[PDB]
């Protein structure tokens, strides 16, 4: 029994497909950042739908049996919604309205994320139907050399929105969520060759003209 | 039966028995990473990789573009599971046929339906989805970082993020010069125990020592399908 | 017919053969990960992600918090899986069209039923496990390290870590400048054959010329289970 | 005589030597390299921060199979930035020239350090030393990935004339462009309110023009 | 205008070696961590001596000038007093950090001060003509978070500090907590037997009493 | 006043003081450590680039705990090599093997202060107005090895300029005793740049053996009168 996992990049939770029975919601978990050594969960896979959001929802241990908890300068980094990005760290209850909210279901058959690399969306493979439409998310960085990618088989790498920053990060002991800078997201480019590009031209988007450039994809489910 | 598995990890020199539902493939010992070239890469302890037919303290070795390849003749290291075998009371690296009483041992299952595993993010344990059944209970163990703050981690609803036995150090530090030991740095990160109420209020720091670490660590499920 | 997928990779610039049993979906070229501002991000060899329709040295783009995207503007790479098609006598980066005899081609396969690798830590082929029938064989190959020390690996149970040819430089580094090369310090790292003797021993430290390498290089085998 | 003072301009002209410090050379202000994505910098107040011949890829590497590369790989070089407006594309081959400060090296008859004060006030100099700039306290950089660098306080090079949010630029090697990215930080000494101890230092955010106040000042004096 | 930065490793300004006059005393730091980067400053060297004490001493800024102070997760090091963890082992906050951090004092030196290093339990004798200041012990490097840090330049006085510890350093957050933490790793030069230079080492494992019976000596002299 | 000058050999023998200076002491060129997988350099140019006595493993660690490893991890050091080729198995240098690869250096006394100018071209750059010259040769910058970590030198400092250029001018030791070239060990050599193609796009070029030096800028480290 394949596990399909949604993001809804709102703050309201998205609806499990017709017929599959939902287990469980969440927020929408893209990867801790424990002794500045980040660890991902895979936006496809269960992992990253935890049921409880918090700015900081793990500890650490050491061989001397002792434990700490929110102690020393650790992060979290959770999926981002449209709302106005903030001009000062969000706090306590105010970061509700900008962490994504996800949902696991119970699926039939396997999922599947499919890549064009180019302008026009991607049909599905013979014998496989469309779940969703989105953009090719492939990876990203924030705090240092420090974030992670998604795998482009699984449906986590087809984000239904495209967004420049579509995640925030969440600073685990003084409880605030901010938007900063140095936050990348990396996205598979639209090659107008048939199958090979060789000496790519750099280019630089403004806002408007950037999405006629992001590859597209679709997730697709398998006929049974 | 589709050809799904599930790795069990006993983490002691016993080998785990397969759970109930399942059957055996092959056993092993539990490699959690390796890390060559002073970079980590690590196993998912819920998939087969994670279990290995032979131990070594260099399982691995490295090959450059002039066609030569070298075996432990750098200075590497490999991690496992390790077992409640308390540390020497030196703290002096354990070399030779000690370290097998330290290695922990997997064995790798073929389950009929797919496998997974829930988080109750509370003491509390996590109840199976409707329709599937318990494999084991077990701890959070999300990730970990030992030497230069390198290291890997777990998916959550991968079984390997469900340690049966929760350990305050369930790894140990292994080299290619045939030494095996603890160290101060070597983290293991595991979920938190939080409320719903406390969800978006600023955590309170915390601090565990012995008979009190289990008290903030989250509770985990393992569940099978039909 | 659930959805089961094997990804196969020549490691030529032909298109690999899907394995007895399993129907051919599409073809591509063979990535094993990218490097984005310093941090490097891998596909697993044994999934469809490490198969791309469309080749680029720069296949992918990075966008800011002010809405602005850089295309191939910075410093980033990509990494292929690539052909025993010799390096040039000059050394020099190789550009264009030039490109193309040293990328890996791959097969992205519907499978009947669930694909794993099993590894001997021996030189002989580990058999494929009770029901399980093979689909092919190879070497065992963990992980890879080559601009700045970063990489990426394999997941053993994968058959992504089962790489049908050894290669002592089995993959390419490109750049989004539009150049390709081999470079000294792209390592690979492999599973070394261990003995159930010296099982809990000092390891011999071993170096190897031509010749002698896959003497101490692990073998594997991908199964499939029986229907 | 023969000591080292080195002048950072931040600006497309070359900074003048004080009177009696006879000017060795001019050149161009180089921060760091950085090869094999590490980061090697040059202190600014060292004489090492004045590279003569600008170039984008100042540098080539060398592996111990008899092969040097030139331009070949993905290698950056960062060097510090004039008030020149914030380009919309990377700037090319002749553009690049007002984008890069100028720094010149001066003999000096005595040791040259920089004293910070961690407040509004500029810091004074000891008994027996004389004022040559008043700036602000330039602690640490990072641009690409995790690299950066940083200054020492007690030399000179951590006492910029200007404070400039982003007092650096980047160049890509080859491509021949450079440009500022969104991930450069530039890290500076804080102004603490109190005497000489600080308790919980409270977070704040600051917009341009409110900045200038919260920077620590600092002075570069000679004996 | 020679100088010389002596680390008291205790609450207390420290008096400046005979030969030295006083500029001015501050608290002792060791290194920062700003966006997961590491920069030090060398012990011996007046950047190692600020005036003022913060548990976020600095703050970064960005290209649309946007600067952030104590917002993020950064850290910084001061060198640490003899003063006891809590018994309970959390994080020291607000007027109760001031007994855990060290002071320094900045002298004005009339020559050029160096630091020798024996590779053995015996103090090194100071170079022929040059006379001695302090000794101490031989610290070469030090990691904490990310298992990043800095070290000391072996001719600098920094890397001779005078009183050994197994922890010579506390690590501060902007989060305005100061602890000790399980990675922190101090780094201090082997004793080596010159017979024995050229011979693989023989692994030892130093339990409390044990400790300095392979750690180096140095001392610090002045012409 | 106490002004100090490290030269390297970059050879087995003992290298000499240049002109002016006085000998202080002699021993190892140590180019940098690694603990917990982090680099840490000692600058050619200061006296702390020479130890007195080599080891594989120089230094130890302690923790909070009190207690202190020696050689008990996998740490590493890197020395200044020699001329002194690779074994025909390629296997790692351990025991007394290792002597005929480690540098020598010294320390001197000058009576001036040191610095190196860089012409960034093939010629020799001509000492400053009222220097004297010490020593000639290629600009040094910086190098990587185990894990791209490493360090690099100052500009201004006379440990960016070796006496003899090397393709490998550094060796990589470990805590085990072992001392071996690898295929990452780079070295970063400051390029010749032509007053034309300064603000121009460089051209790619690789160089192979005997054409090695064609780009590699040249230095003088120079004493004032
Ligand atoms: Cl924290
Ligand atoms: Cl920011
Ligand atoms: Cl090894
Ligand atoms: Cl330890
Ligand atoms: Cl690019
Ligand atoms: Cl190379
Ligand atoms: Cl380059
Ligand atoms: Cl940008
Ligand atoms: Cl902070
Ligand atoms: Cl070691
Ligand atoms: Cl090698």
């Amino acid at each position: 029994g394949y596990l399909l996992v949604k993001h809804s990049q709102t703050d309201q939770e998205p609806m499990c497909p017709v017929g599959m029975n939902k287990l469980w919601s969440g927020y929408s978990l893209l990867y801790f950042e424990g002794q500045e050594k980040a660890h991902n969960q895979d936006l496809g896979l269960a992992g990253s739908c935890l049921a409880r959001f918090s700015t900081m929802p793990f500890l650490y241990c050491n061989p001397g049996d002792v434990c700490y908890y929110a102690s020393r300068n650790d992060k979290s980094y959770w999926l981002s919604t449209t709302a106005p990005l903030p001009m000062m760290p969000v706090a306590e209850d105010e970061i509700k309205p900008y962490i994504s909210r996800c949902s696991v279901c119970e699926a039939p058959a396997i999922a599947i994320a499919v890549h064009s690399q180019d302008v026009s969306i991607p049909h599905c493979p013979a014998g496989w139907r469309s779940l969703w439409i989105g953009y090719s998310f492939l990876m990203h960085t924030a705090a240092g050399d420090e974030g992670g990618g998604q795998s482009l088989v699984s449906p986590g790498s087809c984000l239904e929105d495209f967004r420049a920053t579509p995640f925030i990060e969440c600073n685990g002991g003084r409880g605030t969520c901010h938007y900063y800078a140095n936050k990348y997201s990396f996205w598979l480019t639209t090659i107008p060759e048939q199958s090979f590009q060789g000496s790519p031209s750099a280019d630089t988007l403004k806002a408007g003209l950037i999405r006629t450039h992001i590859s597209r994809c679709q997730v697709c489910m398998k006929n049974l | 039966d589709h050809g799904f598995l599930v790795t069990r990890h006993s983490q002691t020199i016993d080998d785990p028995q397969c759970p109930s539902g399942t059957k055996i493939l092959y056993h092993g010992y539990s490699l959690l990473y390796v890390q060559g070239n002073e970079r980590a890469h690590g196993q998912d302890l819920g998939t087969a990789g994670s279990c290995l037919r032979k131990f070594s303290t260099m399982p691995f070795l490295f090959c450059n573009i002039n066609n030569v390849c070298n075996f432990a003749s750098r200075n590497d290291y490999s991690y496992w599971l390790s077992t409640p075998e308390p540390m020497p009371m030196s703290m002096a690296p354990i070399t030779g046929e000690n370290i097998r009483p330290f290695i922990s041992r997997c064995a790798v299952c073929e389950a009929p339906a797919m496998v997974m595993a829930v988080h109750s993010q509370t003491i509390q344990i996590p109840p199976c989805p409707s329709g599937w059944s318990s494999l084991w209970i077990g701890y959070s163990f999300v990730m970990h970082t030992s030497a230069g703050a390198e290291g890997s981690g777990q998916a959550l609803a991968s079984p390997g993020s469900c340690l049966e036995e929760f350990r305050s150090a369930p790894f140990i530090e292994c080299h290619g010069r045939g030494t095996c030991n603890y160290y101060a740095n070597a983290y293991s990160f595991w979920l938190a125990t939080i409320e719903r109420s406390e969800m978006f209020k600023k955590p309170t720091p915390s601090t565990l020592k012995a008979g009190e670490l289990r008290t903030h660590v989250s509770r985990c499920q393992v569940c099978m399908r039909r």
